[PDB]
């Protein structure tokens, strides 16, 4: 059946504050996303210069 | 009578309350016909790994025989007065109704109420559905739907209880035994976590009256350490591909995470989705439909049919789409499908969502046609707002939607936002999670 | 809360003979429906599935609104068009909030009397008929059933809803033309309307349904003849269907039919049920252990079919067919109890006001009486007329049935599927 | 309108009794079509 | 009661493409100023008294 | 007369001289192409054979017979209705696209 089918454990790849399955992961959303896009503002900023 | 005064003349739903807890709730009409039946908050998100498949077990052996009524009596019963019994259960809520004349009321609430408390549960009987329910496993297998909506909440709340399928495993099927069975009735039917709704020709006193007669012996204790209560249940981004080239067409379910039943948000959000559509090649509209991912798939043939849902859970939700494609043709519906996402949330217009808000309000009204809908639709309201919600104050909901609106609430559940994604079939050309990511902005 | 109503039904019909119908149920919706008696009974040997294209075109340009503006002004105010058919009747609906109805009247007008057919668009919609079908004859029982009354009748009634796969690309707009000339005419269309009032449809009717054509060009009658159509198809499951001929809708016997299917079985009451009450799943059960059976009636205007539908594994075909055919046999010999019968009325009771409890139903209901008897009974009466049949009507039902020249159709691997005269 | 079909069609299940039940035929057929829903066949 | 550092980044400046790019612009000027200035400074320190602009006060206008 | 000068621009014009006729020579853009799609059957036919024989004429810088080169008072606009059509309906989306 297709309902044997269980994604597999990652939470040896998971960032710390999304580990927990009973809290919502969007309290931390921004914060992730605010850091990727700072290190993408800051190479863009490196390479213009 | 303009459709303002219309909403206005509709029936308010009554509500009453048994000291047990049980809710009472109806909506009367003069139809000579009515539905009534018993709403529970009990479904597989409640269910644990160990038990998963217990609420679907049971809604096998709900109209088996009960103590009262062995075997087939109580089917003989309700058949013979030309009534309808009927069930259904989901991740979060089951129900067993009753279509009957309206002169049968009586007869149908005690028979769901014998239904609910006295369910014999024979051990032969529970061998008999046990092989039922693996062969229904099987069948479901051939739906390719069904698998790709099992496989979005699997990964999309991996982890978690909403992860779980409503059927559960099959090695779970194969060992539930009539203690798990009982110990997952006695834990969740309790009078507080159930809802008797009717609508139709009938009085709520005469319900209330039925009820106190009927459910006053369901238990509306517990205790204090077996209240199943529901933790949140965390969503995430993510990807679940099953290939499989051997089937004809590739059906593909992706979503961001929603927020909930009671969000005032889901309003602004099913006038963004009735924007976008469905289609399917049967559709008359063709090249002409207003969705513009509609009109662009009837044109170029790019998929077999599609459809936008809001899957709305407690505190969470899936808010996305389901297509059927030619395997050459996914990678463009999808690159159609979020243009429309990030175009709505950076340009609506007023004049498509007033389009929005008129498909929305023809499709509230015309749902609610019938008793089993209303009833339906007064059973899970008690059970998800607490209270039903008249069609004034959905209109009046809708009617501050406009442009602005769902700019802002569709940026704020679609934009840069990262979805789930659910593949089936012939899917090589699916495209790769991070292209599908950058796609959400 | 108590409700509003409840109004009655308000029935106009004008000289030309059109019929208006509606009631005001004060609904925040309305729902209107123009009935045509245009079914695919009216298609003869050179036309065959017009009607199915007719079905397909109602969204094609008209002389009042292009194909474009229908789409988008119906979709503009959230309404719905579609077009259903039956073997006798076309049925033309609309739905949409009340305050926008009079835009979903002036499409409905165009698409049923200003239908323009243009050359283009109408060969640009043929290939559509090849994946309407294609969809429908997904289900087996659509096979069954289209060959079933291909077997029994020697026309009118054996024509399919489906455009045979020869005529599609050949259907021409002369063919369209000539067909809705022929039938979409005052004396053969009711306009009915539910949650609209009865004068704004009857202005509406006086002054744009104001046609002529009188009655048309009616039919043929429908010629039984019986005879039996096989499909192998090779399919785990044998669907197959045997029936004769019975009676006309409207006729009292065809309430001893109607009856007579609810003595038999005619579909579940309860989710997963074993059907305990139902005659032939009982009789079968009982010499077999994966099937499904059902009794199958259908009611025309000059005839009538009625039987019984088998489903089960091909191996098993001939014990099912049998069974079931012996214990309508047992009927016809007179073992009927009284019992029996009132729970059958009972269920054939409670189902016929579960059927018009929706807006769907009730119009279907309401359009269908329009077109079949020009006249309006009430389910007061229809209840009552359920209760006047007797027990030996029934018997007489069953008799008629089973000394009947009969009709056969089957589709999957028939190798033991037994023909007529094996039976 | 914005109410999908049931059934959404697609072009180019049944194992058991419980599954089965309801599909045998019981009346003639109607065939629809639509502006914005999937087609459909009754009985 | 409130987000993070990153997380008013994000939403007050990332969120949007054009204040994103207004970002990346203005940092620019300023991240140029500051970077040559502290590297010159820098470099003059490492070599102190061996540069022209160091010893220029002995010959010069 | 304006007719006067009208039928020397026609002859001065000189598709006639190839035996085209007035739409044969039309610039097509989208409008016209779906219009030409629309013709029926015979027209379509007798448009494709004017248009070659007339290329084949230009081909050998020749030019008909006096007597075959078609005349003013005989060239009618077999695409008007057509075209007129295809814009219509052009110009319908463009209003509900602005809306
Ligand atoms: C600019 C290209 C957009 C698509 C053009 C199609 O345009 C449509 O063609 C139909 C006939 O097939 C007409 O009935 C309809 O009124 C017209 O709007
Ligand atoms: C391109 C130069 C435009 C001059 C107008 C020509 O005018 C034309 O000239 C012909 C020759 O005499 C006349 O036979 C004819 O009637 C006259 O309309």
């Amino acid at each position: 059946s297709h309902t044997d089918i269980k994604v597999p454990d990652f939470s040896d790849y998971r960032r710390p504050e999304v580990l927990d399955s009973t809290k919502s992961s969007k309290e931390s959303s921004e914060a992730r996303k605010g850091f990727s896009y700072l290190v993408t503002a800051t190479t863009t900023v490196g390479v213009a210069y | 009578a303009t459709y303002a005064q219309a909403l206005q003349s509709v029936p308010e739903t009554q509500v009453s309350q048994l000291d047990n807890g049980l809710r009472v709730a109806s909506e009367q009409s003069s139809q000579p016909t009515c539905t009534v039946g018993v709403w529970i908050d009990a479904g597989s998100r409640y269910e644990s790994e160990k038990n998963n498949g217990a609420g679907y077990f049971v809604e096998h052996l709900a109209f088996k025989g009960t103590k009262n009524r062995p075997g087939n009596a109580l089917e003989k019963e309700v058949e013979s007065m030309g009534a309808h019994l009927n069930a259904y259960s989901t991740r979060e809520h089951t129900a067993y109704y009753i279509k009957a004349l309206s002169k049968d009321l009586p007869k149908a609430v005690e028979l769901l109420a014998d239904i609910v408390q006295n369910c014999s549960l024979e051990d032969s009987q529970i061998e008999k559905e046990r092989d039922v329910i693996l062969q229904e496993l099987q069948e479901n297998d051939t739906s390719m739907r069904d698998v790709v909506f099992n496989y979005l909440h699997a990964t999309a709340f991996q982890g978690t209880p909403l992860a779980q399928s409503v059927e559960g495993p099959s090695e779970n099927v194969r060992k539930l035994s009539r203690a798990d069975l009982t110990e997952y009735l006695s834990r969740h039917y309790k009078a507080p976590r159930m809802v008797l709704a009717a609508a139709g020709g009938l009085e709520h006193r005469q319900l209330l009256d039925l009820a106190q007669k009927h459910f006053s012996g369901l238990s509306g204790t517990y205790d204090e350490d077996a209240v199943p209560t529901l933790s949140p249940c965390r969503f995430t981004g993510s990807q679940i591909c099953h290939r499989e080239d051997g089937l004809p067409l590739a059906h593909v379910a992706i979503a961001v995470e929603g927020p909930g039943w009671a969000h005032p948000d889901n309003v602004a959000l099913q006038v963004a989705n009735a924007i976008i559509g469905h289609y399917d090649c049967t559709y008359g509209g063709g090249a002409h439909l207003s969705s513009p991912l509609a009109s662009i798939a009837a044109t170029n043939k790019l998929c077999q049919s599609f459809q936008t849902f809001n899957i709305c859970y407690a505190d969470t939700g899936l808010l996305g789409a389901h297509f059927v494609c030619d395997h050459m043709s996914i990678d463009d519906m999808m690159f159609v499908l979020q243009g429309q996402w990030m175009r709505l949330c950076t340009s609506a217009t007023e004049s498509e969502v007033l389009r929005g808000k008129n498909l929305l309000r023809n499709a509230l009204v015309s749902h609610l046609d019938g008793t089993t809908p209303v009833c339906e639709d007064i059973g899970r309201s008690l059970l998800t707002y607490g209270r039903r919600i008249p069609l004034a104050e959905w209109e009046s909901r809708i009617a501050e939607v406009d442009a602005r609106v769902v700019r802002e609430v569709c940026s704020k559940y679609f934009y840069d936002q990262c979805p789930a994604v659910a593949g089936f079939g012939p899917i090589e050309q699916l495209p790769d999670y991070n292209r599908i990511r950058s796609g959400m902005f | 809360e108590v409700p509003p109503h409840p109004q009655d039904l308000e029935f106009t019909r004008l000289p030309n003979g059109l019929v208006i119908a509606s009631l005001e149920n004060y609904a925040p919706a309305s729902r209107i429906g123009l009935f045509i008696k245009a079914g695919s009974r009216y298609e003869n040997s050179n036309n065959l599935g017009t009607s199915h294209l007719l079905r397909l075109a109602s969204s094609l340009t008209t002389k009042g609104a292009s194909s474009f503006k229908i789409t988008r002004g119906i979709e503009a105010v959230g309404g719905k068009l579609s077009v259903t058919s039956t073997r006798e009747n076309m049925a033309y609906t609309v739905e949409c909030l009340r305050d926008d109805v009079d835009i979903l009247m002036e499409f409905l007008l165009n698409v049923t009397t200003a239908p323009e057919f243009r050359r283009w668009e109408v060969a640009a919609l043929q290939p559509q008929l090849r994946i309407d079908k294609a969809v429908a004859l997904q289900n087996p029982q659509a096979h069954v059933i289209e060959n079933l009354h291909a077997a029994a009748y020697r026309n009118a009634l054996a024509n399919s809803l489906y455009c045979p796969d020869y005529r599609i690309g050949k259907v021409t707009p002369v063919e369209l033309h000539d067909y809705v000339q022929n039938h979409f005419t005052s004396a053969r269309m009711a306009l009915i309307g539910l949650g609209v009032s009865h004068p704004v449809l009857k202005q509406v009717a006086e002054q744009f349904l104001n046609i002529r054509g009188g009655l048309g060009l009616s039919g043929a009658k429908a010629k039984y003849h019986g005879g039996e159509i096989r499909e192998q198809n090779g399919d785990s499951l044998v669907h197959a269907a045997l029936v004769a001929e019975s009676a006309a809708i409207g006729s009292a016997e065809a309430n001893a039919f109607s009856v007579l299917q609810h003595v038999l079985g005619a579909g579940p009451h309860v989710k997963r049920g074993s059907n305990a009450t139902s005659s032939l799943y009982q009789a079968v059960a009982k010499g077999v252990h994966p099937f499904d059976v059902s009794a199958f009636n259908a009611s025309y205007s000059d005839s009538g079919l009625f039987g019984f539908y088998t489903i089960s594994q091909a191996a098993s075909a001939g014990d099912v067919i049998k069974a079931a055919y012996n214990q309508v046999k047992t009927i016809a010999q007179g073992n009927l109890s009284n019992p029996d019968v009132q729970a059958a009325k009972n269920k054939l009771k409670a189902g016929y006001l579960m059927s018009v409890e929706s807006s769907e139903g009730f119009l279907d209901e309401v359009g269908s009486q329009a077109l079949a008897a020009g006249s309006y009974t009430p389910p007061s009466t229809v209840l009552q007329q359920i209760d006047a049949v007797a027990d030996a009507d029934v018997i007489n039902a069953a008799k008629k049935f089973v000394s009947g020249r009969k009709s056969m159709a089957a589709s999957g691997n028939l190798g033991h599927t037994p023909f007529i005269d094996e039976l | 309108a914005a109410v999908p079909a049931t059934s959404e069609s697609p072009v180019l299940s049944v194992l058991c009794r419980e599954s089965l039940r309801g599909q045998a035929a019981g009346r003639p057929l109607v065939a629809s079509v639509s502006l914005n829903v999937p087609a459909s066949v009754r009985y | 009661v409130a987000p993070t550092l990153t997380a008013r980044l994000y939403s007050l400046l990332f969120r949007r493409t054009s204040t994103f790019a207004l970002t990346i612009v203005v940092g620019a000027l300023f991240f140029e100023r500051a970077f040559d200035q502290g590297a010159d400074a820098i470099y003059e320190h490492i070599n102190e008294g061996k540069l022209w602009k160091h010893i220029k006060h002995k010959y010069e206008k | 007369w304006l007719e006067g000068i009208r039928k020397w621009y026609y002859n001065a014009a000189g598709f006639n001289k190839l035996g085209l006729m007035r739409d044969d020579t039309i610039h097509e853009n989208d409008d016209v192409k779906e219009a030409i799609r629309r013709l029926p059957e015979n027209l379509y036919d007798d448009r494709v054979f004017r248009i070659k024989r007339a290329l084949d004429l230009s081909m050998r810088q020749q030019i008909l017979p006096k007597e075959q080169w078609t005349k003013y008072e005989e060239d009618k606009s077999y695409l008007e209705p057509y075209l007129k059509e295809v814009i219509r309906e052009r110009k319908e989306r463009e209003e509900w696209a602005k809306k």
